[PDB]
């Protein structure tokens, strides 16, 4: 592996002497828990919409109130 | 911003991180020049009440200089006229949990300025460690939104600085040793509405790529490797945020910047390119959407992450061309020169010669040439791999000289050794999965742990070093040059250092508190040039220092390398402005005092 | 100890608190005087890595400095030709339980050293807030031997400097407020044994008097007053403590000092003069016996801690006949003159006129007329007292210009409101009993809250002030005067000033990180004069800052006093070194370089 | 009370007008408990005793050793 066969452009990756083309249901398989992955987009998804009450609420208002819960008068 | 614009070419000012949008931290003044640097002293200091590394530099506008802490990340706004009185001052409450998931030190980068237009007004803008971008009133400090950008609980933290372009604010990431999945935000400057956000791995939809992404360079890749260059779902937690700096072209309107590391550290849980970690991004600065994107570390084995400074120049190439370029000194060693308009590669040259982790880069593939003895993986423990995971060059921002054309950069000389073991992903926890053994380079002194660091002069056309330098330590902290012949930079070890920008040649110090981690900046007051910079030891190489940690392995590896540090510096935290002859506003003694 | 006063008389060393024997803070050196202290310029600095109160001042000795700092007490040992590399550094490893019992800040008032004999070599001595005394190698930093003086379970902690006399180092003691009752010890200065113990209340025993005690003014008062003045056992829990500053002279062979306030601060818990609190000491060196000791303030009210400064001097009295005096500006607003050989009161003046919680002090029977209006009592709310309990003068260690004959005292301008309560003595808890409120006296701003301290020149046998000047805060911290005619002190807003020693004219100032609250020093280094200073605000003044309290009436009453200081300084704590055109070991830039 | 009757020298006090001359038995009484008061004279006994072997030990062998637990050969 010198980053100099590519199957396409950019993609040139190659695996080391010994090692799989695919790690799943090898030695090496992480073995990742959907539900650890998802999170992350999960909190994107939340804080996005408490921003959203924050900046309608400022722009209708005039005064902006980072408390989510103490928006809506 | 046109405003911000034309405010950049005032003396008077310093405006946004990096000077200009260019991002040359030069400056034309030259009332302090080599003739007289020796002359140089403290005209007045200000201590900002915090310990841990303070990077970054202040900001000076409107006759009054804006300061940036550390966590808790307090601002200070003092007036250049007496100093003495702190105009205002926000204390933001924050959760203690946010310590927890900062990989480094607790370290903040800077702030940016919009100029207001005609209903609201100026505004400072500054992101928290606990994820929450906020802008304050420059005037009064009140608090106009606030916004969160990152979350603590999954480990996604700020300590990149705003970049304010037109009537937008843009914010990066941090967190990809937590396996967070890299993304940037452009926010309404007045309201805080997100105008737009994109990714660095994942769906083409995700990474928001223009219909014409990569049309003049299509072997850099196009369509679907987001994913296809990742091996499932491993993609959600791969990393690529970006934490370093960004330069513009309101001629291009696009946005430079580059990409971190993908995650994990251990390069055979993720089998592939890995792509859009690692890489130089051009996006528009209304849409966000990528024009051009080149991968410069496929497949990373070494924690390069790819986030260093943007500093943009017009040069004529070999072949006589007048170049709209952009310049980006590497972690992996190599500095690269990449026409700003269609992202075509100019030059990619070594930092030094004692790189050895790739042979060259082939500027018709755009493919690095790696040298397999040097690469990281399961089961075997790498030696002697230049550069470390530290890089050749991190963090800091350089500076450049348009009309020496010369960019004057503050280079790391140290090397490592590397063997990675399995874990699993939990978020909100580490996600590494490497431990290292961090030394000087060949041309350091491996038994003392000393000569960590270079300074050097590069010509980014001919590739050429018109002049290189050993430093005792790594020079972090970035570079600034200016019509003087004069290029400052701050040391870990304490110092303000002067060299002269023809030949190296040191030509002045001073010993401050403690090392600086952030870039000398400049102005003139009322007809006095002012040289200011941060003091304050931390970021990666003083976590050793800063948590009082001992062992080698510790600090991801730098509390071994940096074992040396704290024979010459300890924490602290402030700011300290030099004047030829120590001039400034107390000059009178009488201003200030009591009456 | 003879090596020690032949040591004082260079001008390349600091070798004790003080100075000197006779405590002047006065040096001889004149290559900065009135006419180039505008001149006057940083040369080097140095971050302690720590925050909090940096009280004292460092010590200077055989081309080295040695830096000490707050909790927990960190010494560092700097040599003067490359002072960015830390020769040596002791970290003390502390119990935390220790910052709960401290009534003010995490402060300490420095390092004492003794030359060495042939066996032992020169030592450096420090005490820990945690009650432990050491002695350090001064070359290596090694722990010689250690001991315990005081215990914090009790509320017994130490934040004063030791001091050495002859083979011998005397300890301090701290804790009033917690109901301790005072006493100094006496350790051999090579092996730690004890020699000594003296107390302040109790039996004649404890007490360790002279046969001879109060010979020539039996009116003060001589056996059985230690209980005698107490109403039961309460002289156990009576305070005492003495946390201040010493004075010694060879020629008498005796110590002096002051002893600390009675314990509780309500006054209605303890009927009784309360002896041997509130007293000026004269104890022999070698056994503690107390050959005088006159009460400045019987059955205290306002807690007017007797522990200042001790200032020695050779002046005719009124009469032309030449005594060996000392001068001791106290708490309670007035600067008292005794006979240092027998302790005969020569003069006991007013701080300011506004004093008014004393009519004035009989000399002939040594008793201070009270002025019943100004006195504390239980059901009862006092009102506008002067001095507030921070006293017209506190921890502050002055100087004395033997040419002039003039003491330059650095002064506080507050005055307090004041009402005491009723409470249980637990051991460990506080046992403060009174609630304050404090604010600028009447020649202050009491509607801005500025104006908080004064700066003044006085005659001891004439009683006149030669200069006075108001400052913004209390001038804490002291003065130290030179025969440049220039007297420095720094500020509580972050200054270091120097004025006129003839007329107090405002000559020079620098803005330094944070405010002083340690006083300066000055020595030379290789043919330059060099003054220096600590700069890390706190203590008492800034335990609102420091800890981040609002209540006006926590922090014992000077949240509320001290409300402003946070517009004009926060947090710190380091050296700052000046010089002439800031010259210094960095001159030649390749000094201290990698190479 | 001014300060200016005195009993005998170095003897001074006065009850202020309305107050006793003793405060024991009155309102304003301590009743401070012995246990307490007694508490700082035993940690002076403890230190000064834990010293004593550390300075003896340190005499005779030349070596300090602060931790008391550690002497004794
Ligand atoms: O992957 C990441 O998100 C991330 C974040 C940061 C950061 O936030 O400071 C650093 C790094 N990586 C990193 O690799 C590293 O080099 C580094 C050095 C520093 C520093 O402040 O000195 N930050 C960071
Ligand atoms: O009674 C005591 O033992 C005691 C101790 C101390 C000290 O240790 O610092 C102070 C005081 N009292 C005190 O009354 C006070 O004025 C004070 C000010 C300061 C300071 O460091 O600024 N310490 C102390
Ligand atoms: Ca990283
Ligand atoms: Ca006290």
């Amino acid at each position: 592996y010198d980053g100099t066969k590519c199957k396409a452009a950019g993609n040139c990756w190659e695996p080391k002497p010994g090692f799989p083309e695919k790690i799943a249901g090898s030695k090496y398989d992480p073995k990742h828990d959907p539900k650890e992955l998802n999170k992350q987009a999960d909190s994107i998804k939340q804080m996005e919409e408490r921003n959203k009450k924050r900046v309608e609420n400022f722009k209708k208002t005039g005064k902006f109130e980072y408390d989510v819960a103490k928006i809506s008068a | 911003n046109d405003k911000l614009v034309e405010l950049s070419k005032s003396d008077d000012n310093w405006v946004m991180p990096g000077k200009n949008y260019d991002s040359n931290n030069f400056s034309d003044l030259k009332q302090i020049n080599k003739g007289n640097v020796k002359q140089l002293r403290p005209a007045w200091t200000f201590s900002t009440g915090l310990l841990n590394g303070h990077e970054g530099a202040p900001l000076v506008v409107d006759g009054k200089m804006y300061i940036h802490t550390s966590f808790p990340n307090n601002t200070f706004a003092l007036g250049l006229d007496d100093p003495g009185t702190i105009l205002w001052q926000d204390k933001p409450k924050q959760n203690p949990a946010a310590r927890a998931v900062a990989c480094c030190d607790l370290v903040n980068r800077g702030l940016a300025y919009w100029p207001g237009d005609g209903k609201t007004p100026a505004l400072i803008l500054k992101t928290q460690l606990d994820g929450n971008v906020a802008a304050l009133n420059a005037e009064t400090g009140e608090t106009v939104w606030k916004v969160e950008n990152s979350d603590i609980k999954v480990g996604s933290t700020l300590t990149i600085a705003p970049y304010v372009v037109k009537d937008k604010v843009i914010i990066g990431s941090s967190g990809a040793e937590l396996g967070v999945r890299g993304y940037l935000t452009a926010y309404d400057v007045k309201t805080g509405e997100q105008v737009w956000r994109a990714y660095a791995t994942g769906p083409d939809k995700d990474l928001l790529l223009a219909s014409d992404f990569n049309i003049k360079n299509p072997h850099y890749g196009q369509k679907g490797l987001g994913t296809g260059t990742w091996e499932g779902d491993a993609w959600k937690i791969g990393g690529g945020t970006n934490w370093g700096w960004y330069a513009y072209d309101p001629g291009t309107n696009l946005i430079y910047f580059g990409t971190g590391n993908p995650a994990p550290w251990n390069e055979t849980m993720r089998p592939g390119d890995n792509k859009w970690t690692m890489t130089i991004f051009g996006r528009d600065a209304d849409t966000g959407e990528a024009k051009f994107g080149y991968q410069k570390t496929p497949h990373d084995e070494w924690d390069y992450a790819g986030v260093n400074v943007m500093m943009l120049s017009e040069q004529k190439d070999k072949d006589g061309k007048a170049r709209k370029l952009l310049t980006h000194p590497d972690r992996n060693g190599i500095v690269y020169t990449l026409d700003r308009t269609d992202g075509a590669l100019v030059s990619a040259n070594k930092l030094d010669d004692t790189v050895n982790v790739f042979k060259s880069v082939d500027l018709k593939t755009g493919q690095p040439v790696r040298d397999p003895e040097y690469g990281t993986r399961m089961d075997h423990l790498a030696k002697d791999i230049c550069p470390s995971a530290m890089g050749y060059h991190n963090q800091g921002h350089d500076s450049y000289d348009p009309k020496r054309e010369l960019f004057f950069m503050g280079i790391n000389h140290i090397c490592m050794d590397w063997e990675p073991f399995m874990l699993p992903y939990r978020a909100g926890q580490f996600f590494v999965g490497a431990t290292l053994n961090m030394y000087p380079g060949p041309k350091g002194d491996r038994q003392n742990y000393e000569g960590l660091g270079q300074i050097k002069a590069y010509n980014a056309i001919t590739g050429d070093y018109k002049w290189e330098k050993m430093e005792r330590f790594a020079v972090w902290g970035g570079t600034m040059a200016t019509a003087g012949d004069l290029v400052f930079y701050g040391t870990l070890d304490g110092y303000l250092k002067a060299r002269d920008s023809d030949t190296g040649d040191l030509l002045w110090k001073f010993k401050i508190p403690s090392g600086a981690i952030g870039y000398p900046m400049t102005y003139t007051h009322k007809g006095t040039q002012y040289v200011a910079i941060y003091y304050g030891v931390g970021g990666w190489p003083g976590v050793g220092l800063v948590f009082d940690l001992a062992d080698p392995t510790a600090g991801l590896g730098a509390v071994g390398a940096f074992k040396k540090l704290a024979n010459y510096t300890q924490m602290g935290g402030g700011v300290v402005v030099f004047s030829l002859d120590g001039k400034g506003p107390y000059d009178d003694p009488n201003v200030g005092e009591w009456k």
